[PDB]
């Protein structure tokens, strides 16, 4: 009963297709979506996106921000600025980008700035637990 | 062993020391857990067995308290 | 269901008027037995059998007394 | 002697002897507390 | 006598006890009904989580009942 | 050594085929069987095995052993085995 | 209440320190994981 | 009368109760073998996983209490499930073991906070962010909290078995009565005192890990 | 050419982006004042009909709509459009944009434009954007898409449907869709 | 020897890596938790 | 109401920090392709 | 499984000591039936 | 006599109990309010377990009168 | 006498039933007031339930009431 | 004497049943706090529901006191 | 004296009803920090609302207070 | 007796605090229910959260019973 | 003397009202946790919150406690 | 004696005030498990919390059942 719709600015992984579950970490917390879900629209944080195909199987992508959107017809769009397959990302560079995000933040002291740090940081954060 | 011997000197022969007796009960335990336990595609029924002698103890004890709900009177 | 009389007919029936003097040939064997002192030879395997079929006509005995005072769990007065 | 300190005292030296230190000294204060309540009874 | 007196007060005062278990089923079914308005797609599951909780928690209160007739009847 | 590939032939799980056998060239086959429905007789008519709250408790418990059994049994057992089929494959791998 | 008989206390309190902190442990220690192989 | 079965049993004048304490470790059998039975492999696989699940959150000085705590969770598991069989007396059901496994512990595990971690350990006896008009009354809240952790442990596992096996045994005794009368009623207090095992072997095997979970936390809290 | 091929996924995109506004069926109010108006061309000429097309578009628009009284401010994307309406049209212009053309629009562009669109202090209560939707490779047509504000999509009665919704979350969607349908313009205006 | 006879002592002389430090980790099991 | 929201960002700076930091946690044989799909090259006037 | 005939001594046995249960179980019944309402009576 | 004195007492203390149907009842009602102002297409499916929760709740509730009466009248 | 003396007891017993509905109202009207801050449009569909809500609460409630004066009175 | 005794037992047993005013009040004041906190530009109607809610939720718990006085003072 | 005696009784029976202004402080609070964790740039309003509700909450309890002191001191 | 009377009637004030521990049993079942029906992918993680909660609320109650006891057998 | 007894009884009255502040320390970190679940960021600022109801919650029970007090050593 | 039965009933009514207790851990470990289902990566840290929570609700409730001890046998 769920059409699904998982793009990026330049690729399609899912289009209208029928999957069973949906899990995506919206800014407000993550949750789950299936069919006939209440209406909502969201906006993502950098987080792993599961989708569950009705054979049961998961395909774990890893998305760093964009929107959600369910509807009423069950029809859930989900956009994704840069969604990436978990096996194209390393722990290491995720660490070190970490650590330097942390050393500036405890270098920064402007407020705007250390906005921006403390984004990076947990950029880079829910990196480092998604991967393993 | 028993089951074999006929002679009441074999109660004697034994060995009826701490030593004897531990060892006389490894032995069995031995017995029993290779004979129902320690095989592969094994069952359930080498664990139930004990349990059941266990209930069949805890029974033994409890039968000081029981006889005293007895239904009858003879 | 129906197997169980199938071995009863065999081994849960009363025994016949001609089978008796075989019945007594065993027991004047076992008092023979008992006489001369000869169950020391017996193995204690089949002396624990003799023992558990003993037990069975025991058993025999009591469930006769159950069914001769109409009452399972001891005596109904 | 043998087989007894070599199967029951071997493995459990480390943690008789570091670990379990401070669980040494709570069954001291148990046995303690069991004795004053034995005790006054 | 005093005794089944006291026994009636008792067997009331245990009674009582049964508020807990209305106040538990109220939860156990509110937040079924929230949790049902907000993924429909999952009401069998939600509905046997439910059952699990009120099976437990009417069973505390029921305890209390047993004391009350423990102390009516049994004494 | 290696282990034997079966246990010991426990009849409903409380009595080992050993007993039967056993009881089989005297008392033929139902022997056994009366052997035990005379002992239950005599010990609950003798006030042996009294009754009491305890028996229906274990009526209750022996239900949901016999039920849990039967219901995961094939389960626990093949888990078991695929744990150590995969264990001996990993290590056949390895080799 | 039987739990309050201070009388037997000891015969409950001797076996356990016995079994869960000697043998127990022991039959845990018997308990290896090996690492895996390569 | 009814408190029978927990009276400490004794056969032939001997305390039997040391066999059934000695008795649970009995059915953990080991081996030295790689590949072995199906009792040994599902056994260790409970033991992996129950040390996995308890341990994952101490430090390198927390874990060290790891075949403490696993043997705690094995024994008292074990032992409770035990004291569902017909008859059987359940040495959990006695204040005197729970006692005696609840004060040693939670003991040492504040004796090892004090000893080393003694700023922090002191520490925590105040949360980080409470104001200061409030700062006396919540100390004295805290210490008795701290005082009362390992009766809390004790009463909490020992009330709770005494109480499963009490109810079970009258609702047994509730079937009994109601044997001679209404039929109908029989079955559905037996259905009720099935339903009420099941509950039972669940609130065993929870017990064991609360207790447990709450050693391990007070461990964590002061390693 | 590779535009051809590069369009049909961000054409997916950016109509799932606009599929609620479809579905919800916000209408945009009519009685505000503050408008914005993006036109979406190339910095290239010899194009034949196509910034033609958008400043005719944009003129006719900003015609009747100041024939209405609505202070229209303007956005140009591309040099082109900027060049052919800076003369008739310079009190009515907030911000222009160049390079584009000469490389294939990319998400980073649209997300650039955004930024700038917001850190602008013009709070726009309605906008629309310009393009050339391409049909086929002869055929193209000028089309234009609304872009509503915060307030628009907030106080629609047909939003109290949507689930964990705040000024907040709407506020944070309304950007990102501004982004996203900036996007999809730039991916329509590349064929 | 196959596998099904093997001590996890004579795995271990098999496949030196198999081998649990008990120096790093004295104390059961021997080895990290995640790992385990 | 996020932090950056109280500190001025938009959900747009937002978006770009979060993708920044993916496309530089991408392994170097998807990185440099990643990057040029989704450079900015626009400037403004 | 093929049956097997018991031994006629066993049947015998079996038969005979179950005809003497009943008899006795009857003789018991009999004989405590007196004493028993006697001491129901008396109790009261 | 104490009998009826204690029976009156009993009474009272049984019919406290009340108090868990009348919390149970509202959160349940709360909780539907609640769940319909989310997703009131699901309005029908939310009323019908609101009574079904509604129908347990206040059950518990009523039994305790029952033991009320069942002291009061029936003893 | 007792007599009077227990109804006394029972009466303020049986008051004490009526903590239930006011819990009752306060979560009725408390998740009103959050229902209508969710979907405003809905104020009266919402207010309609609450007011069901609150008439049944009170309504456990004021039969408690009824038993105190039931014993207060009318014995 | 035992009359005046047993009067001052049930004031304070139906003084009790003010609990349920108490926590009343408890929930209505705070759902009020969580609908503000979403949807603050409802402040007025929330506000009012507020209040409307609490005059009643207290309300019940007057009606104890009552109670209380007419078993304290009325007899 | 009974009359001291059952002042006392009362006295405590009153000094229950406290328990209603506990559980209220509690939500007043707890739905204070839910909300402040929501819209913290509406603290002032959500923290004003805070004592209000806190303000009225405890007054209840406080009334049964007075109650108390109304039996043990005032009689 | 004076003496088992006031037994039995502390026994079931004793067994009256198993009202928390029946609120509590529902509160952490119901929010069971709502947690899953947010993120179901964690069922496992939070029915596990979900039993702890339970074993440790019904536990305080349980601690009633045995004063009960304490009171009624131990004494 | 009844005087002791009663003091006793009304201890235990007294006593009874600490529920109050063991349901309301529980909601405001029932709370807290959700509050910090929503904005992790604010953790600290939640946290001195939490803090601060509870330490009004527990203290609305500890006066309980001092009735209790007043009543069992203090007369 | 009056004095011993005064003592068991004063040990009841303040073993009553453990209910407090166990609705204030079923919400701390309730909230954990909405919390939980919201923002799974603070799993560590929520739990924390719950705790502390805890860890103070049911402490309260402790203090009555001291109450309790010191009425039955420290008196």
């Amino acid at each position: 009963q769920m059409s699904f719709t998982f793009a990026s600015p330049t690729q399609v992984f899912f289009n209208g297709a029928n999957v069973r579950q949906v899990d995506v970490p919206t800014l407000t917390g993550a949750f789950g979506i299936l069919a006939a879900h209440v209406p909502t629209l969201q906006v993502l944080r950098p987080g792993l996106v599961v989708v569950h195909a009705e054979d049961g199987t998961t395909s774990k992508y890893f998305v760093s921000s964009g929107s959600i959107a369910v509807n009423a017809d069950s029809s859930v769009q989900l956009l994704a600025e840069e969604a990436v397959t978990l096996d194209m990302l390393d722990l290491g560079a995720a660490k070190a980008n970490l650590e330097k995000a942390q050393a500036e933040l405890v270098g920064t002291a402007d407020e705007a700035t250390r906005a921006e740090i403390q984004i990076r940081i947990e950029a880079n954060e829910a990196l480092v637990k998604a991967l393993e | 062993e028993v089951k074999l011997g006929e002679l009441p000197s074999w109660i004697l022969m034994r060995d009826f020391s701490p030593s004897g007796i531990f060892g006389a009960f490894q032995r069995g335990y031995y017995r029993y857990y290779n004979k129902y336990i320690n095989v592969k595609k094994g069952s359930i029924s080498g664990i139930t067995m004990v349990l059941a002698c266990y209930v069949l103890f805890s029974y033994s004890f409890s039968y000081k308290h029981l006889k005293h709900e007895r239904l009858r009177k003879y | 269901l129906a197997t169980f009389w199938y071995y009863a007919k065999v081994e849960l029936v009363p025994p016949t008027p001609a089978e008796i003097p075989r019945a007594i040939q065993s027991l004047k064997k076992i008092v023979n037995s008992a006489q001369t002192g000869s169950f020391k030879q017996l193995t204690v395997k089949e002396a624990v059998l003799n023992g558990l079929v003993a037990t069975e006509v025991l058993m025999w005995f009591y469930v006769g007394e159950i069914i001769g005072k109409r009452g399972i769990i001891g005596y109904d007065v | 002697l043998q087989s007894i300190i070599k199967n029951i005292w071997i493995p459990m030296k480390p943690y008789y002897t570091k670990v379990y230190q401070e669980i040494w000294i709570g069954m001291g204060l148990m046995g303690f507390i069991v004795y004053k309540i034995r005790a006054a009874d | 006598d005093i005794d089944t007196a006291a026994k009636f007060i008792g067997a009331g005062a245990a009674t009582v006890g049964v508020a807990g278990s209305g106040a538990g089923i109220g939860t156990v079914f509110g937040s079924l009904i929230i949790g049902y308005a907000r993924n429909p797609s999952l009401k069998q599951q939600l509905f046997s989580y439910a059952i699990l909780g009120f099976a437990l928690s009417e069973a505390m209160g029921l305890f209390c009942l047993m004391v009350a007739f423990l102390i009516l009847f049994a004494m | 050594p290696p282990l034997p590939e079966y246990g010991g032939k426990v009849r409903y799980g409380l009595i080992p085929e050993e007993f039967f056998q056993f009881l089989y060239p005297k008392t033929g086959v139902t022997g056994p069987y009366v052997l035990g429905t005379g002992l239950i007789l005599y010990a609950l008519s003798k006030e042996i095995y009294v009754i009491s709250a305890e028996t229906f408790t274990a009526l209750s418990v022996l239900g949901v052993m016999v039920y849990g059994i039967k219901k995961y049994g094939p389960f626990v057992a093949d888990f078991a085995d695929k744990l150590n089929e995969q264990k001996l494959a990993q290590l056949e791998e390895a080799k | 209440m039987p739990q309050l008989n201070t009388t037997v206390w000891p015969t409950m309190i001797t076996p356990m320190l016995l079994t869960l902190f000697l043998i127990t442990q022991l039959k845990m220690l018997n308990t290896n994981y090996h690492l895996p192989p390569s | 009368n009814l408190f029978a079965s927990f009276i400490a049993p004794t056969i032939l004048g001997l305390p039997a109760a040391v066999l059934i304490i000695l008795f649970p470790p009995l059915l953990i059998p080991t081996s030295k073998y790689l590949i072995n039975n199906r009792l040994i492999t599902t056994q260790q696989w409970l033991i992996k996983l129950t040390s996995k699940q308890m341990m994952t959150m101490h430090n390198t000085k927390g874990r060290t209490w790891s075949l403490m705590l696993v043997s705690l969770i094995i024994f008292i598991a074990t032992t409770n499930l035990l004291g569902l069989l017909p008859h059987s007396f359940t040495p959990t059901t006695q204040l005197s073991m729970n006692l005696a496994m609840a004060i040693p512990l939670w003991a040492g595990t504040v004796i090892m906070g004090f000893r080393s971690k003694i700023k922090n350990a002191l520490a925590h006896f105040l949360p980080q962010g409470t104001p200061t008009p409030l700062i006396p009354m919540l100390v004295i809240i805290e210490t008795i909290s701290l005082l009362i952790q390992p009766m809390a442990l004790a009463v909490r596992l020992t009330a709770n078995i005494t109480a499963g096996h009490l109810l079970m045994h009258l609702i047994g005794s509730a079937t009994l009565a109601m044997s001679t009368i209404n039929l109908p009623s029989t079955l559905i207090i037996f259905t009720i005192l099935i339903l009420l095992t099941i509950l039972e072997i669940a609130v065993a095997l929870i017990q064991a890990y609360v207790f447990t979970l709450l050693v391990s936390l007070y461990l964590h809290d002061n390693t | 050419a590779r535009a051809e091929r590069e369009l049909k996924p961000a054409r997916i995109y950016g109509l799932g982006s606009l599929a609620l506004y479809e579905k919800a069926d916000i209408k945009g109010p009519e009685d505000k004042k503050k408008h914005l108006l993006i036109g979406v061309s190339s910095d290239r000429g010899l194009c034949g009909a196509i910034h033609s097309s958008i400043a005719k578009q944009m003129k006719s628009e900003v015609a009747t709509l100041t024939a209405a009284g609505k202070e229209v401010m303007l956005v140009g994307i591309g040099d082109k459009i900027r060049g052919i309406l800076y003369r008739t049209h310079s009190d009515q212009f907030l911000v222009a944009f160049k390079e584009v053309g000469r490389k294939p629009p990319t998400f980073g562009d649209a997300s650039v434009i955004a930024l700038e669109l917001l850190n602008s202090g013009y709070e726009f209560d309605e906008g629309s954007i310009i393009f050339n939707k391409f049909r086929s490779v002869i055929s193209y047509k000028t089309e234009e898409k609304p872009i509503f504000s915060l307030n628009t999509v907030a106080s629609a009665d047909s939003m109290s449907i949507y689930d964990d919704i705040d000024a907040d979350v709407l506020q944070n969607y309304q950007e990102y869709n501004l982004a996203n349908i900036i996007y999809y313009s730039l991916k329509e205006s590349t064929t | 020897i196959p596998f099904d006879q093997m001590t996890i002592e004579d795995l271990n002389e098999a496949f030196p890596e198999t081998k649990l430090d008990k120096k790093k980790y004295p104390y059961w099991p021997h080895q990290p938790i995640e790992n385990l | 109401v996020a932090y950056w929201r109280q500190a001025g960002l938009s959900y747009i700076r937002y978006s770009q920090i979060c993708a920044k930091a993916v496309r530089d946690a991408l392994k170097t044989e998807f990185k440099a392709n990643a990057e040029k799909t989704s450079g900015s090259n626009v400037k403004i006037v | 499984v093929p049956p097997v005939q018991v031994s006629p001594l066993i049947k015998l046995g079996r038969y005979s000591a179950l005809f003497l249960g009943v008899a006795y179980g009857a003789t018991r019944y009999n004989y405590l039936k007196p004493r028993a309402e006697e001491e129901r009576r008396i109790a009261a």
